[PDB]
């Protein structure tokens, strides 16, 4: 199968550096026109770098001197080393194929998010969102996990290990005054299965090696 | 006994990039500062040589070497340049002894509607060495999966055309192109001034 | 350098209508060099068209690109809730080499529905540690303006909530949203009556859940 998984991306305090991977199957990257391109929250696509089959190499202006490209042909891998980073660095980056007039960018990597900030890291409370409904209301209960004072994002939550996905609704993180992410994720069910279904939210956040399973149960 | 210019700056029709044309000038008295002086050129570029000089050098050859490309990619006619046109199609050298010279085309090959006769190499394993020239059109292996010389998915005709349609911005406009270097080995010297 | 100016910002249409979307480069680029992108939350983009006109891999019929030199167009017919999504164009003809528009993002209408809206206490797990959380959630609902009113004791609370809301629901086209009000634990020991008052145009009138604490 063809595809481009990265990865590299996290928290980094400002100056410092980190290098991403975007480790391609079926492309050869030594004979491809790839690129990296990122996207800051809530804003559009900015190109970054390219690195051409031959070795060219280009950069954007808000990056060059600071970002370099390269590969490594034995492991069909990408690299984007950065390096003096800064606050606005922070973006999900994705690497990609080019194919130029031939078929512009028609693949692309899933993104790795990095975090320049000099917050120290913060592993999230979990506290149960109970179902207040009766089993025997006939109608329909909702519960959920508040994953609460985290620090930096993301935070991944799966519901019964990921057999319940349908009726879940995994809120976007808000930025609380302290500086630290809050959110909830929520699922819908009907009222009568809480007395015979289990409902556990899997919790993790990996920059602070806290992995969590909760059940929520009626009270 | 008077060098054959006209014959290669008015070509009714020129070469495509990739397979760029070549012509060996010999036995015979050039002046340049009459090719030069003409306001009919948006480039005229010389590297070591100047130009009001070469009236007074002998070289054993000149070669003059022409071509068509985008306005946007004129920059990469010069030493130590990179790019798509620098790397894959035609390459100065880092000690390149001569002239580059060009001028907007767009009244001689541009169309209504694209013209699509001129082409450049867009995929390439490896850079062009200097005064290199490549006209494989065997199709190009992105992936793992051999080709087979059939097009397909990850398996790319490596040409692409310039589409040159009138009123494209100055930059996507075709310009003429012709690259003097200059022959100093030790034997004649047929080439003077 | 060029820049690539999207309209519409925003884009609200029916499913089955025809949604278009232009991009104005500022300078005149030949067509062989402009792409569209399209990406839904949580994805990398998807190409859809390249070089003006060609669609890619998996681009069906229903899109369609126009336009030459300084005007592009994207022209989405029959249009579905899967379709929502930010639509970004792309130059690659000129410098530096790859240029992006700013997107335009298109929601999908669909009926008005009213949000199924549930209170949910703090825990006592989370009070032993000397905060409560109070959470109100608005689930499916459309059109996404909704209001939510905090009342402790009948207190209306202003300047200690926040709230959060989905992106729209590739199937169904509704939004869910979520408000938190959050207190010290000596604060909510203080009151009773917590109640969350929701307004929204599916609503005849607004609709409370409350509950006491302790209870
Ligand atoms: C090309 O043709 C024009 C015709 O007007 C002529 O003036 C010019 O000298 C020619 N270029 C040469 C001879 O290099």
């Amino acid at each position: 199968e063809v595809q481009l998984v990265e990865s590299g991306g996290g928290l980094i305090q400002p100056g410092g550096s980190l290098r991403l991977s975007c480790a391609a199957s079926g492309f050869i990257v030594s004979r491809n026109y790839m690129i990296w391109v990122r996207q800051a929250p809530g804003k559009g696509l900015e190109w970054v770098s390219v690195i051409y089959s031959g070795g060219s190499t280009f950069y954007a202006d808000s990056v060059k001197g600071r970002f370099t490209i390269s590969r490594d042909n034995s492991k069909n891998t990408l690299y984007l080393q950065m390096n003096s980073l800064r606050a606005e660095d922070t973006a999900v980056y994705y690497c990609a194929r080019d194919l130029e007039v031939a078929g512009a960018i028609d693949y692309w990597g899933q993104g790795t998010l990095v975090t320049v900030s000099s917050a120290s890291t913060k592993g999230p409370s979990v506290f149960p969102l109970a179902p207040s409904s009766k089993s025997t209301s006939g109608g329909t209960a909702a519960l959920g996990c508040l994953v609460k004072d985290y620090f930096p994002e993301p935070v991944t939550v799966s519901w019964n290990s990921g057999a319940l996905t349908s009726g879940v609704h995994t809120f976007p993180a808000v930025l609380q005054s302290s500086g630290l992410y809050s959110l909830s994720s929520v699922v819908t069910v009907p009222s009568s299965s809480l007395g015979t279904q289990t409902y556990i939210c899997n919790v993790n956040h990996k920059p602070s090696n806290t992995k969590v399973d909760k059940k929520v149960e009626p009270k | 006994n008077l060098c054959p210019f006209g014959e290669v700056f008015n070509a009714t029709r020129f070469a495509s990039v990739y397979a760029w044309n070549r012509k060996r000038i010999s036995n015979c008295v050039a002046d340049y500062s009459v090719l030069y002086n003409s306001a009919s050129f948006s480039t005229f570029k010389c590297y070591g040589v100047s130009p009001t000089k070469l009236n007074d050098l002998c070289f054993t050859n000149v070669y003059a070497d022409s071509f068509v490309i985008r306005g946007d990619e004129v920059r990469q006619i010069a030493p130590g340049q990179t790019g798509k046109i620098a790397d894959y199609n035609y390459k100065l050298p880092d000690d390149f002894t001569g002239c580059v010279i060009a001028w907007n085309s767009n009244n001689l090959d541009s169309k209504v509607g694209g013209n699509y006769n001129y082409l450049y190499r867009l995929f390439r394993k490896s850079n062009l060495k200097p005064f290199e020239r490549d006209i494989s059109t065997e199709i190009y292996q992105a992936g793992s999966t051999p080709c087979n010389g059939v097009e397909g998915f990850n398996c790319y005709f490596p040409l692409q055309s310039y589409g040159f349609q009138p009123t494209n911005g100055v930059g996507y406009q075709p310009y003429r192109v012709v690259v003097l270097s200059f022959e100093l080995l030790h034997a004649p010297a047929t080439v003077c001034g | 350098e060029i820049v690539l100016t999207q309209s519409p910002g925003t884009l609200s249409l029916s499913p089955g209508e025809r949604a278009t979307l232009s991009c104005r480069a500022s300078q005149s680029i030949s067509s062989s060099y402009l792409a569209w992108y399209q990406q839904k939350p949580g994805q990398a983009p998807r190409l859809l068209i390249y070089g003006a006109t060609s669609r890619a891999t998996g681009t069906p019929d229903r899109f369609s690109g126009s336009g030459s030199g300084t005007d592009f167009t994207l022209t989405i017919n029959r249009l579905e809730p899967e379709d929502f999504a930010v639509y970004y164009c792309q130059q690659y003809g000129s410098s530096p080499g790859y240029t992006f528009g700013q997107g335009t993002k298109l929601e999908i209408k669909r009926t008005v529905a009213a949000p199924s809206v549930f209170i949910f206490p703090p825990s006592d797990e989370q009070l032993k540690s000397g905060t409560a959380s109070v959470v109100c959630l608005l689930n499916n609902f459309y059109p996404r303006e909704a209001k939510v009113q905090w009342k402790v004791d009948n207190a209306l609370q202003s300047g200690n909530s926040q709230e959060s809301v989905t992106e729209q629901d590739s199937r169904d086209s509704t939004y869910s949203l979520g408000s938190t009000l959050t207190l010290s634990k000596a604060d909510y020991e203080k009151h009773k009556v917590y109640a969350c008052e929701v307004t929204h145009q599916g609503l005849s009138s607004p609709v409370t859940k409350s509950f006491n604490r302790g209870e």
